[PDB]
């Protein structure tokens, strides 16, 4: 009815009524950073 | 969903071309690397000093 992976994650499933098999992909994130020359020069900031 | 791996800051052709600078330096100049002399000593005085 489904697979798994290394870590015994899923990673496919069959469809309850259409016997066929989805892919399963976590959605993308990352982190976030903020670059700034100093407030004591000026208020640009710009993100990464 | 949690781990992340970040990129070193000097990619691989940086440090090649790091090295390739450095051995090009030391043996083209001779005692005189460093200081901008920028003539070319000889390989052979190199090797016999
Ligand atoms: C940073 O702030 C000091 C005073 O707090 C000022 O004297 C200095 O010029 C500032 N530096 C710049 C690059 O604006």
């Amino acid at each position: 009815q489904f697979g798994r992976d290394i870590a015994d994650t899923t990673d496919a499933v069959r469809d309850p009524q259409t016997l066929e098999i989805l892919d399963i992909t976590p959605c993308s994130f990352g982190g976030v950073s903020v670059i700034t020359p100093g407030t004591n020069t000026s208020n640009q900031v710009a993100v990464l | 969903n949690g781990l992340t791996v970040l990129p070193p800051l000097l990619t691989d052709e940086m440090i090649a071309a790091y090295t390739s600078a450095l051995l090009a330096g030391t043996i083209t100049a001779g005692w005189t690397f460093g200081a901008g002399a920028a003539l070319q000593i000889p390989f052979a005085m190199q090797m016999a000093y």
